[PDB]
RNA sequence: ACUCA
DNA sequence: TATAATGGAGGGATGCAG
DNA sequence: CTGCATCCCTGAGTG
């Protein structure tokens, strides 16, 4: 979000969470959401 | 008598005693309101002697919780009876003087 | 101090019996007239703790400068009432019985 | 077990199960104390054994327990702990809070992009204890006893409380949110604009990061009280301090709609 | 050894963590009978206590950190070299 | 945006670090009400009320100023927290 | 005005009665206006013959009757009484053993009766049951998904009428039936019915190879006696197994008509499938004292021909609208009135043993509570009796033709996956494919089609025109999904000349297959595009033109549509918009030919034919359910002469007869400023100048005064410790006066409770002491106006205890109610939308002279984002824009209807005309082109709108016929560098607005348990930080921020206090402290008998509790 | 900018495309009907000529608004990337497509109108079942797509 | 399972 | 549950 | 406090045990 | 293989 090194302290896993997360309901030939639970 | 636990709505995701509020427990304005209520009290007791506070303070309760009777407060003071009600009454005649010139405890009133 | 850990565990009936302030005897609640709680029910103020903040049932001690007192006469600590969120009662069985999260 | 408004009682029903047990206890000490035989002991026994499993973990084995003329089963401690409805993710996990508050949002243009459009009534709410202090400040009220009484009636609102509530809120931030907050930008912090009418003012360029738009989407405010969460709020979670996507490390906030088609 | 997220979430050591996730009952059993201790480590466990995460202004490295004014600063350190 | 951000965030190695200098500081600020300010007169933020010019209630608009001005000193351990405390009381009582 | 109506398509018949669909469902559930002699076996009728005779003493049903309502409508809604009729049954009972016979009529409580318009009065509040989709009993025949070779047939019969029966074909060969999660083999329960291996051998041979697997030796070689003790140790094991015990056991589950209830539609699927004929509505019979098959036979058979791949033998498609069947509201409150006759029998039943066997009546053996209970169980607290939508006529009008596949004995939201929800080809003509909730409830809540009717049966029948030869007949033939499959329909466009067919190829379905067809092989041919849409979607013009998604949403916020005080209808309509006021009885008409004696603002008095003198009252100012103001107004003038069927009183939201949902304005389709950023909307302040888009509406508050066991609650206007300016708009008794105007903070009702008992704290008796003035006995416990909500007093209703005609609940001494009303004018963050699914919020109310304009200063009135069309694909609006433009010029409405509408060229034609009126009149006033105009016009033929070398007034009719016209910024005074389109378009007013969204809070009331703020505006309530938010400020890295969020924001109880009184103390707020719901965790977890234990960093016990639990 | 119903221009490709579609069927109906090929190599052979020709009739609308109205309403939004995508176009002013049956299954006879053009009641109400589908896609995914949301937040939260 | 079917065959016993 | 996002 | 009365229903995934 | 047990979006309104 800044481009530029991480901060210590960062919670770092729930921005991974969110992340992966927010675009799950755009998830659509394509196996999609159920493939990326799946996995 | 009827369950806490009845159901608002046909969705399972709310109960009755959800909306029901907790009146016992005192609000935080009514907490603040009476610490406000004891600062000014003790603001405008100081506008009087320490004795004639202290007869004061003895006899309604703010010390130790009870209602001192004048022979009691009397004893405390090595006064007579009449003089500690005397004194009572002058601390009670400053505090209601000094009430009409500052108009501090009237909002306490409600 | 600070809390830096929480531990779980079992308890035993000793442990139990150490958390009750009195035993519930009776299934009663609250008695159908005043109101007030049935003595040995599960709202007994002499088990839990008082209705109203340092005042015992009956009225014979109503301020903190009792505190820790308990009435000889209705059995009411004076204590601040939010202790009836706190303290815990028990029923003693005459039957021990399984803990159906260690059975099911 | 507690009164209501019009004088009827409402209870747990952790009573009621607590009074099952209690009334299958008694009984089984009685029969024990007058010799009963053993089928009927076993049958008490059994119930027993079945009163506890309904209050620790009710409809766990067999049937659940349920009211008379009722086919609701009654909530036990299991079922108080565990769920979406339960102790954790209901009361720990997330919480109601104070200093907050909600309406329908518009687009507000000419805002810059740290700022958002509050109503004035929000405001006045939300920083109701802070405009107490500032009215007790200046002249405006005797004391914060008479400030609240004062505010309690909207008749007696004069026109020096909205003066005193611009210096309250002044370089301070509130938070903003929309659900579902799919990820961090679902909640940023916006320097208030004071204005009149009940709709809040969002700035066009966030409207991505929070998946709003204004065909009736609402938006929740709340007030970071001490200085730790206003810094927090000003310096880490400010609109125009986010201005790059934490996935894909590209801008968020970036020209959309009408302003590309300007352009 | 590979497991799905369910089930590697449920297998943390941090009972509070695993018991708000799922399963409830099966996570405090198994806790309750092993005696478990929760650090209080992660986010979910601090956030139930109440407690200040240890992430952003909550994390250690930055958490101690003093500010001082050169006044008061140059006061204190001839107060400390007249000892 | 914060004036001076992107210079704020070149002080210090990690953000949050800037975030507790900054809380602190206006702590200090307002528990000794402003008058321990590293700012001059012509330093002080402003803010403008129906009557004109006066200074910024804000205190942590203060500290970000008072940062960028680079006479506050920030770091670990740099002095017991009871003698800074008392210092600061001696220099600017209550 | 003129009205031009396009379209060449001849309905042949009208839209049937809208509200149909309950009031004849009702009407033949009750049978009320027929005599009891005469009645039918069915509904109520049904219900009774089926509960009596009561056997044991025999106590049997003779005939009922149902009285007359005991208050009329509006008394019900006033006294919160349920609208009902009283049911009396004529019972005799008989003792068979002494032939005393003994007959009186018994009272079995009431009934409610459903209003004229379809709807019931339940407690006081409107009420509508809607109508239940769910599986039609029968026999279907479906294929196992496991062993596709093999097939699983499945006998269903009416919900709570018995249980499903499975036959399958397991591997080892055998055939076996499941029954109550327990399966055997079919050959017992076959020889319990008495069949025996040459039957069965005769029967099924010609199938094979599954016949040997049927056999079975053992049981054929006991008799059905021994088969039926058998079976009943199979199906009920440990149960001793007394021979009569399992006869009743088996008949009771299979043969019993009161326990096992195939439908009449079952029976009928059943006599269709398996190609018999049942004697009655069970799978078997118990006759002659032995079993007799009815259905496993045909069944089995069907299954193994099936199997065997004989032609002729198909499966069934279960989402078929021939295997789904609709349960109307004479069904659903017949069966709840079963279910409680059932129990009254069972009470009946238990009578007839104790007490004296000798002196009995039928009123001594009936208690009537467990049918009341019943029924008012139904009304009350089903999910299929719902909270009438009455925000306009059309809400409650679709509301009572909607269909739920949800409710009792129907779908969970987790059993509906994609079968459910899709559009079956069968809903052509029945289901509205359009209309259906956008969201989680999609495909599971529908409309009824507005040409199609539930036929007796329960099934959905939609009507076609039989075609002979190549000639369109105008007979017309109502069929179900079934009989539909069976023949080739053409289209409902398709050319005539007469009535023949005038295509050489015509477009038509073959099972919903389209296909091009010869007019000899048209079998039947459509009504009317209409029939394949809901009411909803019939009223969205060019709908042909729009996308499938977004008239989903037109559809559906018609229904949010606000009455308005100056509502118009659409400039462009459909057709159907008298039709919907007319049959939604909003409206007034005339009974027969006449003249009108009076007319007043509160009553019609009309003189007919007949001579007789009719008074019609007019509801004037009436709160409907959702607080939007139902009002009559009148539409004739004294000494008019009116017709049968003639328009008397305007009702809410119509015009002159016409549907009025909103108001026609002047649009501009152009971006403004970014304020029509993201679909927001901007209007001109003219339009609250005179008034469009204000609506009225009333709030109702309520306060009761009850009897306390510390003295009564006492409704007065003496309250402690308030001045007169408070108690200025109160009367003697205490309410405020009528028309006084209330804000938040103002008293509504004066109330005052004896005070709890309490010990005056210290500080309290040195205050006492010091002022000398006593504290009174009472408190004020006054109902007041909450935040954000005042008006205008416009009724007030009081009752009290001991005064005639009014009896409260235990305890309450009086009930007052206060009716505030409000005058909304349209402000920034209300909502509007057209029919298409446009819709936004208003984000700026612009001043006249800002709004962009016309060259002869007329100023437009809403100003629409054109980036909201590409992506939304709804080109509807459009149309409607520019015939509105034409229109407005010439000074009339259109009616284009569905699919058959007015085309691009007749619409250009109209524009003509109307640019005539638009340009010639200012060419004859004196003026030539302005100099504005010509640069646009540069521009526009820079664009290729218009043709180059044409004169300026060429070129400018060239863009009129599109639609577009030169405007001016009325900033400016320059143009808009391009044409813009402008017209007149229909947009409403929807009922969400942000003066009842509004809503903030400091402090406020807490939970009892959990000590967290409550929920919702009502309660003054705290907004959720779920478990989202709290992730959203984690990733932040604000620590502090989340700890005030579950701490000092929240149940912190010390920590919320302390900030309180430091914020109002200008001091920092404190460090947080333990939340209690933590505390009310570990109690929780001791009461599970878990010990949770904070430590310290020692490892030893720290006390959150604070030694107040530890003894 | 503005948004008239002849700014959804359609191209006089789409005749000849359709026309050619048409001739191309009636040769696949006549090499069926002679036992050529299956039902389900027609099936297949019908489907891929009608995709290719939405295709080429998307590719025709494009390449109208670029040569001769560069300056259009919807190709200027399409192409700056403020709103609509060439699919909605193509809906809009060439030819709506192939719709599905609710068993997913394609049918034969795709919706040859457009928006502009208005559909046919048997064209709108093949339509509905993919829109219904689409509906009730999107209402059962947001459900998987939080409950996986909250996994990861689970399992990554330390 | 069924509690009262099993007192019932306990019954059943004497 | 019904409605909105 | 005594007639006799005697057995009441349309999902799907994975993780356990028999 | 079969039977039982568990999670299955959020916030908001109303009633
Ligand atoms: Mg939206
Ligand atoms: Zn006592």
């Amino acid at each position: 979000s800044m481009a530029r090194p991480v901060s210590i302290g960062e919670a770092v896993g729930i921005v991974a969470a969110q992340s992966i997360g927010e675009p799950g309901t755009q998830l659509t030939i394509t196996q999609g959401l159920p493939r990326v639970i799946e996995l | 008598p009827v369950s806490l636990e009845t159901p608002i709505g046909d969705e399972k995701d709310s109960f009755y005693g959800d909306f029901i509020p907790d009146e016992h427990l005192p609000s935080p304005v009514d907490a603040a309101t009476q610490s406000l209520l004891s600062e000014e009290l003790e603001k405008a007791l100081s506008k009087l002697s320490e004795r004639e506070a202290m007869v004061l303070k003895l006899r309604k309760g703010l010390i130790d919780g009870r209602e001192h009777t004048l022979e009691e407060v009397g004893a405390f003071f090595g006064v007579t009876r009449e003089r500690i009600r005397q004194i009572e009454n002058k601390a009670l005649r400053k505090l209601k003087y000094h009430e009409s010139r500052t108009r501090k405890l009237r909002d306490f009133l409600d | 101090k600070e809390v830096r850990k929480v531990r779980i565990a079992l308890a035993s009936p000793e442990k139990i019996r150490s958390w009750s302030y009195g035993e519930v005897e009776k299934p009663e609640t609250i008695n159908y007239r005043t109101l007030k709680p049935e003595r040995d029910g599960l709202f007994d103020e002499r088990i839990f703790g008082p209705i109203k903040d340092y005042e015992c049932a009956c009225g014979k001690y109503k301020r903190q400068r009792f505190e820790g007192k308990v009435c000889e006469r209705c059995g009411v600590e004076v204590t601040k009432s939010i202790v009836r969120r706190y303290r815990m009662g028990h029923i003693e069985l005459a039957t021990p019985a399984a803990h159906i999260w260690f059975v099911k | 077990m507690v009164q209501v408004d019009g004088g009827r009682f409402a209870t747990s029903d952790l009573n009621d199960l607590y009074r099952r047990l209690i009334n299958r206890n008694n009984r089984l000490k009685k029969l024990l104390a007058q010799g009963a035989p053993e089928i009927i002991i076993r049958n008490e026994k059994r119930m027993l054994q079945e009163a506890v499993d309904a209050l620790l973990d009710n409809g766990r084995r067999g049937a659940p327990v349920t009211n008379p003329g009722s086919d609701r089963p009654l909530r036990s401690l299991t079922d108080i702990l565990s769920g979406k409805q339960g102790r954790f993710r209901q009361n720990l996990l997330g919480k109601r809070v104070d200093y907050s508050g909600r309406s329908v949002i518009v687009v507000g243009p000419q805002l810059k992009l740290h700022q958002c459009g509050l109503p004035k009534r929000m405001a006045l709410e939300l920083f109701k204890p802070f405009l107490l202090k500032k009215m007790e400040e200046k002249g405006i009220a005797p004391n914060v006893k008479a400030a609240r009484r004062m505010l309690e009636r909207q008749r007696d609102i004069k026109d020096e409380v909205w003066d005193a509530l611009e210096e309250v809120i002044h370089g301070k931030v509130v938070l903003l949110n929309r659900a579902p907050t799919l990820h961090r930008l679902g909640i940023q912090a916006f320097q208030p604009v004071l204005v009149e009418g009940q709709s809040i003012q969002l700035h066009p360029l966030v409207c991505e990061a929070f998946n709003a738009d204004f065909d009736g989407d609402q938006m929740a405010v709340h007030v970071p009280l001490s200085s730790f969460a206003q810094a927090e709020a000003r310096i880490q979670m400010l609109s125009a301090h986010n201005l790059l996507s934490p996935a894909s490390g590209e801008p968020l906030a970036k020209p959309s709609r009408d302003i590309i088609l300007g352009l | 050894l590979l497991m799905g997220v369910t089930k590697s979430a449920l297998s943390t050591k941090s009972w509070l963590s695993a018991a708000s996730f799922q399963n409830t009952t099966h996570v405090l059993t198994e806790a309750a009978i092993a005696g478990k201790k929760d650090e209080l480590i992660g986010l979910k466990e601090n956030v139930i206590l109440g407690r200040l995460i240890p992430a952003g202004t909550g994390s250690d490295f930055v958490r101690f950190t003093q500010v001082v004014d050169q006044k008061t600063l140059k006061a204190i350190e001839e107060a400390r070299k007249e000892a | 945006a914060e004036p001076g951000i992107d210079k704020l965030f070149g002080m210090v190695d990690s953000k949050y670090r800037l975030t507790v200098v900054v809380a602190k500081r206006a702590q200090q600020l307002l528990r000794h009400g402003f008058k321990n300010t590293v700012l001059e007169p012509e330093e002080r933020p402003k803010m403008q009320t129906l009557e004109g010019l006066f200074d910024d209630p804000n205190a942590v608009t203060w500290a970000m100023k008072e940062l960028l001005t680079g006479r506050l000193v920030f770091g670990e351990n740099l002095v017991p927290e009871d003698r800074l405390q008392k210092e600061m009381e001696r220099l600017y009582p209550v | 005005m003129e009205i031009k109506r396009f379209g060449r398509i001849r309905e042949v018949i009208p839209l049937p009665p809208l509200t149909e669909i309950q009031v004849e469902s009702y009407r033949r559930a009750l049978q009320a206006d027929v005599p009891p002699e005469k009645r039918e076996n069915v509904g109520i009728q049904a219900a009774f013959r089926e509960t009596f005779p009561i056997e044991e003493l025999v106590l049997d049903f003779l005939e009922y009757r149902l009285g007359e309502p005991p208050f009329p409508q509006d008394e019900c809604r006033e006294k919160d009484l349920t609208y009902q009729a009283p049911l009396y049954a004529r019972l005799q009972l008989i003792h068979k053993d002494t032939g005393l016979i003994k007959e009186d009529e018994v009272f079995l409580g009431h009934i409610p009766l459903m209003t004229e318009d379809g709807s019931f009065i339940i407690n006081g509040a409107d009420r509508v049951i809607v109508s239940q989709i769910h599986r039609s009993p029968g026999v279907y025949f479906t294929p196992d998904p496991a062993r596709p070779g093999r097939y699983i047939a499945s006998i269903i019969p009416l919900p709570k009428r018995g249980p499903w029966i499975d036959l399958e074909v397991e591997p080892n060969g055998v055939v076996s039936m499941k029954v109550n999660k327990r399966k055997f083999p079919l050959v017992l329960l076959l020889r319990v019915l008495g069949y025996d291996q040459e039957t069965l051998a005769r029967e099924l041979g010609a199938y094979g190879e599954l016949v040997q697997g049927l056999m079975d030796e053992s049981v054929f070689a006991m008799r059905p006696e021994e088969a039926l003790i058998r079976l009943f140790t199979l199906l009920r094991p440990g149960d001793p197994p007394k021979r009569d015990k399992a006869v009743a056991y088996v008949y009771g589950l299979i043969a019993d008509p009161r326990r096992y209830d195939l439908g009449e539609a079952g029976r009928y699927k059943a006599e269709e499938k398996l190609g018999i004929r049942l004697s009655g509505r069970t799978l078997a019979r118990f006759e002659d004292g032995e079993f007799k098959d009815e259905v496993f036979l045909p069944t089995l058979r069907y299954l193994f021909a099936l199997t065997a791949g004989v032609p002729g033998h198909e499966v069934d498609d279960i989402d078929h609208l021939g295997n789904r069947r609709i349960r109307t509201v004479g069904e659903l409150m017949t069966d709840q009135f079963r279910v409680g006759l059932a129990r009254l029998a069972r009470g009946v039943r238990e009578r007839m043993l104790m007490g004296s066997e000798d002196s009995l009546t039928p009123a001594k053996l009936v208690n009537s509570r467990p049918l009341e209970a019943a029924i008012r169980e139904f009304f009350s607290r089903s999910q299929l009796s719902q909270f009438k939508d009455e925000t306009n006529p059309l809400s409650s009008l679709r509301h009572k033709r909607r269909i739920s596949a949800l409710g009792p004995g129907g779908l969970t939201r987790e059993r509906a996956g994609f079968d459910v929800r899709d559009v079956h080809r069968t809903h052509y003509g029945r289901i509205c494919p359009v209309e259906t909730p956008e969201g989680a409830n999609i495909g599971l809540i529908t409309s009824l089609a507005a040409y199609a009717r539930v036929d007796e049966l329960g099934f959905i029948r939609t009507p076609y025109r039989r075609v002979v030869g190549g000639v369109v007949t105008d007979e017309v033939v109502y069929m179900t999904a079934t009989e539909e499959d069976r023949y080739t329909i053409a289209q409902a466009n398709t050319p005539l000349e007469g009535n023949r067919i005038a295509a050489e190829r015509v477009v038509a379905r073959r099972k919903g297959e389209p296909v091009i067809v010869s007019p000899e092989e048209v079998e039947f041919m459509d009504v009317s595009p209409k029939q394949v849409f809901s009411v909803n979607t019939n009223l969205i013009p060019f709908l042909e033109h729009d996308d499938a998604n977004r008239a989903l949403m037109g559809s559906n916020m018609q229904t949010q549509a606000v009455p308005l005080i100056r509502a118009q209808a659409p400039v462009v309509m459909t057709g159907l918009e008298e039709r919907v006021v007319r049959d939604s009885l909003a409206a007034l008409y005339a009974e027969e030919d006449g003249e009108v004696a009076k007319v007043d603002g509160n009553r019609i008095v009309v003189r007919y034919e007949d001579g007789r003198l009719v008074e019609y009252p007019l509801r004037r100012f009436y709160r409907s359910n959702q607080g939007t103001a139902l009002d009559q107004r009148p539409r004739v003038v004294v000494g008019q002469r009116v017709r049968k069927g003639d328009l008397l009183a305007d009702g809410p939201a119509s015009e002159n007869g016409f549907l009025a949902l909103g108001q026609n304005v002047l649009v501009a389709i152009m971006p403004f400023d970014g304020y029509n950023f993201e679909d927001a909307i901007v209007i001109s302040e003219e339009l609250l100048k005179r008034d469009f888009y204000t609506s009225i509406h009333i709030e109702r508050y309520e306060i009761e005064a009850r009897d306390t066991k510390l003295g009564p609650e006492r409704i007065t206007r003496d309250i402690p410790h308030l001045s007169e300016a408070a108690l200025r708009d109160l009367d003697e008794e205490g309410v405020v006066r009528i028309g006084a105007e209330v804000k938040p903070g103002d008293i509504l009702v004066g109330r005052t409770s004896f005070k709890g008992e309490s010990e005056p704290t210290p500080e309290e008796r040195l205050l006492r002491s010091i002022f000398g003035e006593k504290a009174r006995d009472v408190k004020d416990t006054s109902l007041r106006v909450p935040p954000g909500e005042g008006g205008i007093v416009v009724r007030t209703v009081r009752l009290r205890r001991g005064d005639p005609g009014v009896e409260l609940k235990p305890g309450v001494r009086e009930v007052v109610r206060v009716y505030v009303a409000q005058k909304r004018k349209l402000q920034v963050g209300d909502k509007l939308a057209n029919r298409h699914g446009n819709k936004g919020v208003v984000a700026k109310i612009l001043p006249v002279e800002d709004m962009p304009h016309l060259p002869d200063g007329t100023p437009v009135d809403v100003i629409l984002n054109p980036l909201g069309v590409p992506s939304r694909m709804n080109l509807g609006q459009i149309l409607e824009t520019h015939l509105g433009l034409a229109g407005y010029f010439l000074g009339q409405r259109y009616i284009s209807p569905i699919f058959d509408g007015a085309k691009e060229p007749e619409i250009k034609e109209l524009l003509a005309q109307a640019f005539e009126v638009y340009f010639g009149k200012r060419k004859g006033e004196g003026f030539g082109v302005d100099k504005r105009e010509v640069e646009v016009l540069r521009r526009a033929e820079k664009l290729g709108l218009v043709t180059p070398g044409k004169t300026p007034e060429e070129q400018l009719k060239e863009l009129f016929l599109q639609g577009k016209v030169v405007l001016y910024d009325g900033r400016t005074g320059e143009p808009i560098e391009g044409p813009i389109v402008v017209g007149q378009m229909f947009i409403m007013k929807l009922y969400h607005m942000v003066e009842d969204k509004m809503h903030a809070r400091s402090t406020g009331p807490y939970s009892l348990i959990t000590q967290q703020p409550l929920g919702g505006k009502a309660q003054f309530g705290g907004q959720r930080f779920g478990e989202m938010e709290v992730w959203a400020l984690e990733a932040y890295g604000a620590a502090h921020t989340l700890q005030e969020m579950l701490t000092l924001k929240s149940d912190d109880i010390e920590g919320r206090n302390a900030a309180y009184e430091a914020i109002i103390k200008g001091e920092d707020v404190p460090e947080p402290s333990v939340p209690e719901s933590f505390r009310v965790l570990v109690k929780e977890l001791q009461a599970l008998a878990l010990d949770v234990q904070t430590l310290d960093e020692k490892d030893n016990p720290v006390d959150i509790f604070e030694g107040l639990a530890s003894k | 900018i503005t948004i008239g119903i002849d700014d959804a221009v359609i191209p006089e490709e789409k005749k000849q495309y359709l026309e050619e579609a048409d001739r191309k069927l009636l040769q696949i109906e006549q090499a069926y009907e002679m036992g050529f090929l299956t039902d389900r190599e027609r099936y297949d052979q019908i489907l891929q000529l009608w995709t290719e020709t939405t295709e080429k009739v998307t590719q025709a609308v494009f390449k109208n608004f670029e040569e001769n109205y560069p300056f259009n309403p919807l190709y200027v939004m399409a192409q700056s990337g403020a709103r609509g995508n060439p699919q909605q176009i193509r809906q809009l002013c060439g030819l709506r497509g192939l719709m599905q049956k609710p068993s997913g299954e394609t049918f034969e006879v795709p919706v040859r109108s457009s928006f502009r053009e208005g559909l046919t009641v048997l064209e709108y109400f093949i339509s509905s079942h993919g829109a219904r589908k689409g509906g009730a896609d999107t209402a059962l995914r947001t459900a998987d797509s939080g409950y996986l949301t909250r996994k990861l937040v689970d399992v990554t939260h330390e | 399972s069924d509690p009262v079917r099993q007192y019932l065959h306990e019954i059943g016993q004497v």
